[PDB]
């Protein structure tokens, strides 16, 4: 969607200047480009530039400067009218965090003085000019607003593939004697968040590596070489294939397969096109279960953005601040839409203000109070959620409960206990003579965080079994065994370890 | 022949202030 | 008065200072049953920031200055709440007590209130003078303004039809009374009254 | 070539300055009349004032009559920016400021433009810094002392006026001070704004200067120039005879008003969402459109109208939709606020909120403010001896004066709504205040219920609204809401028309949350103050 948004602005106001003229609208001027490092910023201005037959003056962020004083404002001039005296194009300022330091926590004069040059020579661009500026930046807060102002820069995208990567790979490796096994389109789908150069880094380890490999075998001899080992050169896929791993869910929640099932197809219908609602949000968790790791499953696997806080995270003793921090959490909230707020332990929160008659009632009225005026306000635009969750529902405002706020009821055993042992014992290397099933039966009224709680406890035994059988090794060495004298947790751990286990609520 | 030469510009620092509240 | 500590004080100071620079100056301070409140005790960090606005106002209308020309004019609707230091000569001397209007004052207020409003030759104010009673000028304004409006609206619904107010909008107006304060409030305004006399 | 002709054309002038006529003409005759004839001035023996200090909201056109100013004039428009001149070297902002006074001195009679003085000029008080005291001292050695000023105006931009220096606000320095803060002047800004474009022939003006009743100025431009790129972009999904017949349309501004929100301005139905009450309604009405309509005839009469209504009775029976309802119709404001999102533990908080909610109101008239619960705020101040209740004495009597105290009351309509009348002290009740003492209390008005509520929604014609609104028997409008959307969730559900079973199963679950006792308190309140209205008749003079 990104790249067809800047492919329009880059052809529609480059190749109809007339009809755009017809219109009536010179709203476009300059382009920004933020998102985080080593998306391909870079390389969609490589692909615009190339794309065209268009100039293309390309102006990094430090590569303004020079001894001669004011040498930056004629620079600017001279690229601007380079950019218009030649054909309708497009200029490249590369870093634009360099030339704009934001203008207020800076001291300098140079600076400024290139800010306002650069503020001038971007507003002084005419219908005639027919000329864009495309901006790359790092960080998208380090700007001015002044920049950032309507006429200069207004259209930013956020650019937060696999085709694109694959032909970086074939620019890159096309240039050498490779293999006869390699699939390049492995490599392409094995990398994803790679970005021009992390790829040469790949091939440059991968390069290293098949050196490695042709040096302890073959002796090439540093004094001086044969010439055998010159022609004699290929890097595998097994070198790719370690540099790659050598560089830089829903199935997770056992039981309650009906629930995730609901859940799941709610939420989606929710966010889902809303034809079928207008021809014709939230939900609340309670029990004595596994309702947080449901909250992580949702904010992991549900291809949506997710926010979530505490339940007295949000407090502040004084006032107003307290109620701030909801209003610019909601506000936030509502700026990425759509959104999830997981509201944890939503009774510390609410408290169902009635009556206290206090400071602390007070503020527990001004937070419910906000807490109602920022929910209720949410139309079907914003298409945000609340999720809450909590062990006591006697304890919740019904003024939160109500209709029209928040509706659902989501009620939250053996089963789903040896379910949570068994994802909790998955990267863990146990005993293979060890059942859980006699856990899950003998453990009834247990939560996942008191389960979480054995397992470091048995962990811990077996560490310490394994540090006193390490110490005594190396005792009687002073005065062997396998890596390690008890590579894995036996049943004698977990049966000391449920010794002094409770419940949690 | 060339020379150099010596700057000192100033300094920026914070203050704390006292507040009041009505129980 | 303010957040911080200290600071209305400053203020007082501040207002004060530019009263005695631009003498004649006449500083009209309204409800000081806020501000000159009676000192007591209460308790609590508004007690004591309450009492130091207070201390600071004796001090600055009678202290170590000049004494130049400077008229401060406090007008109240609860005078039995001030500190008495502030009620003395010196800093206020004369407390005038602005009872209801009686009927001649009442018939002045409406001839007041009615002189730039064109109105009947044969409609004199007397009836509606005397068929009232206890009453305020506040409560005139509204007799008053209700009255024009039914005009407003004769002249609308007859769109110059009716350049005047006739008696039969001040009737319909009068129709239904406002009676701002009671009876209940009043009676302590009668007992503080005789108490001061 | 060419091009120094097009940049000597789009120049600013008088001719794209908009609805600030008077100080428009103000500042154009007092800058121009030295400059056209000073022999005027030596015939009259005195010298013209130099400084104008202009405030107002941010984005309103100050700098652009400055602008537009200098275009007419043979001046040299140098524009000196606040945080750009001030920085951290010892000595180099005064330095900086001494250069742009002796270049604006040196070519020419100019005209500087220093704008956002608020930043560097901290009243050599509050401010710890001693680079600002530095340069507040040179701005005053640079506008006044031995030769200071030979033939060179000073223009200011700011937003707020009062923290400036005493000595700054001289004569001398800033001699003059411009208020630049309607919907005939926002007609004109769209006017000159939709000049150089065809945008259509069926275009309505009117709605677009009734409905942006919150527009600075500065966001018109912008308004007309995201109209004019949504049309250009949703003109182009599929394409000589594409110049032709092209311009935005009504539903362009719509969806620009819509896509777009922020008026730039700090501010918080059409007749047909609420259901019954039609004499309410109509008091409403007339209250609230004849000041607004009918200035000068109310001028005519020399009266001042009526500006304070109180609602008070059952809660959920569309106090705030009224509001909302007599709000929507006028081109006014509106500010919502709520009882205790006010109130606050400091010691000033609540009356300094007080003062911004009625500056706010007064800075953009006309302007409806709804105060919700009044039992909450007002609580009869009495008498409590504590310090909850020293601060209701304060917050009532700075609302009190803020109601009628030292004020215009230019034009500020407050609404009052609470649910306890009773526990309103007799200040606020009082005429001038809240004078309209309305009481907000069938079967035949919850049908205008349902029909308001069920305005845009695919209806049956075998449901029966008069066998729904038959068996509620003293229910409310947010029962009546509730029970719709009950219907609209089994609606959904069915789903993934409106059909008569969701009706026939949400009507057994209903609530009917208010009691009886409620309904006898507010009945009696009612007959009390009837009852005190005694001894009032035709009342024949
Ligand atoms: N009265 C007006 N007539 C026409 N355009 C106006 C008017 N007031 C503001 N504008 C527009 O608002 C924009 C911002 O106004 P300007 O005076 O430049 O700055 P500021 O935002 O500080 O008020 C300008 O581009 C101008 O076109
Ligand atoms: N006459 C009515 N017609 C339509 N809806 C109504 C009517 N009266 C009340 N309502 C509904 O009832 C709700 C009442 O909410 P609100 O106005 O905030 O409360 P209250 O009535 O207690 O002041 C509104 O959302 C409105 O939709």
């Amino acid at each position: 969607k990104q790249m067809a948004q800047i492919r329009e602005m880059v052809e529609l106001p480059l190749r109809h200047p007339q009809l755009f003229k017809a219109i009536g609208i010179k709203p476009p001027r300059g382009v920004l480009m933020y998102g985080p490092p080593g998306t391909g910023k870079t390389l969609m201005a490589r692909a615009v530039a190339n794309e065209t037959g268009a100039f293309f003056f390309l102006i990094n962020g430090p590569e303004v400067m020079s001894k001669m004083a004011g040498e930056s404002e004629s620079n600017l001039r001279k690229a601007f009218e380079e950019a218009e005296k030649n054909a309708p194009a497009i200029i490249f300022i590369d870093e634009i965090d360099s030339i704009a330091p934001k203008r207020d926590k800076t001291n300098g004069e140079v600076e400024r003085r290139v800010v306002s040059q650069l503020l001038t020579l971007m507003d002084g661009m005419k219908a005639r000019s027919n000329v864009v500026v495309i901006a790359a930046t790092n960080r998208p807060n380090s700007i001015d607003p002044a920049l950032r102002r309507f006429g200069r820069f207004d259209r930013e995208v956020d650019i937060g593939d696999a085709t694109g990567r694959l032909e970086v790979l074939r620019i890159h490796t096309k240039n050498m004697k490779l293999a006869d096994d390699v699939d390049l389109e492995a490599l392409a789908a094995e990398t994803h968040g790679y970005v021009g150069a992390d790829i040469a880094s790949l091939c440059s380890e991968a390069a290293m590596q098949q050196i490695r490999e042709k040096m302890d075998l073959i002796d090439l001899d540093e004094d001086e070489i044969d010439a055998e080992v010159l022609d004699s050169l290929g890097v595998t896929m097994d070198n790719f294939r370690f540099a790659l791993g050598n560089s830089n869910t829903w199935d997770d929640v056992g039981g309650l397969d009906e629930i995730k099932e609901e859940l799941k197809e709610t939420v989606e219908y929710p966010v889902l096109h809303p034809d079928q609602y207008t021809k014709f949000k939230g939900v609340l968790f309670y029990g004595p279960t596994g309702k947080t790791l449901l909250a992580k499953a949702v904010a992991t696997e549900v291809s949506a953005n997710f926010i979530s806080v505490k339940g007295p995270e949000l407090l502040s003793m004084w006032y107003g601040e307290s109620e701030s921090n909801i209003r610019d959490i909601f506000d936030k909230a509502r700026a990425a839409a759509p959104t999830v707020v997981f509201l944890d332990e939503l009774d510390s929160i609410a408290k169902a203000r009635g009556g206290s008659l206090g400071d602390a009632g007070g503020a527990s009225d001004r937070v419910v109070n906000q807490l109602l005026t920022e929910m209720d306000g949410m139309n079907a635009k914003k298409n945000v959620f609340v999720i809450g969750a909590t062990n006591r529902p006697d304890q919740i405002d019904p003024a939160i409960l109500r209709p029209g706020r928040l509706d659902q009821l989501i009620y939250v055993d053996e089963n789903a206990r040896l379910s949570i042992l068994n994802a909790q014992l998955r990267k863990t290397p146990l005993e293979p003579g060890l059942e859980l099933t006699a856990i899950a039966k003998a453990t009834q009224g247990f939560s996942g965080a008191d389960l979480l709680y054995i397992v470091q406890r048995a962990a811990k035994y077996a560490i310490k079994d394994s540090i006193e059988a390490h110490r005594q090794h190396e005792a009687e060495k002073e005065v062997e065994p396998e890596v390690d004298p008890v590579p894995y947790i036996t049943k004698e751990h977990f049966a000391e370890a449920m010794k002094t286990a409770k419940r949690s609520v | 022949a060339a020379a150099a030469a010596a700057a000192a510009a100033a300094a920026a620092a914070v203050a704390v202030a006292v507040a009041v509240a009505a129980a | 008065l303010s957040m911080w500590y200290g600071e209305s004080e400053s203020n007082i100071r501040d207002i004060f200072d530019k009263a005695r620079a631009a003498a004649p100056t006449v500083v009209f301070l309204d409800e000081l049953d806020s501000i000159a409140k009676a000192r007591g005790g209460s308790l609590g960090d508004a007690g004591g920031a309450s009492d130091r606005v207070v201390n600071q106002l004796l001090t600055e209308m009678d202290g170590m200055n000049a004494k130049k020309n400077v008229f401060v004019i406090g007008a109240t609707n609860r005078p039995d709440q001030i500190d008495p230091a502030i009620l003395r000569p010196g800093r206020l001397d004369q407390l005038i007590y602005v009872p209801l209007p009686d009927e001649n004052a009442r018939l002045s207020i409406l001839n007041a209130q009615l002189r730039k409003t064109p109105l009947e030759p044969g409609l004199e104010l007397t009836a509606i003078a005397k068929a009232t009673q206890g009453f305020s000028g506040a409560d005139l304004l509204y007799i008053v303004q209700r009255a024009a409006k039914y005009a407003i609206k004769d002249s609308i619904e007859a769109h110059d039809p009716v350049p005047y107010i006739t008696k039969e909008h001040f009737a319909e107006a009068m129709k239904t009374a406002k009676r701002s304060v009671s009876d209940a409030e009043l009676r302590r305004y009668e007992a503080y009254s005789q108490q001061m006399k």
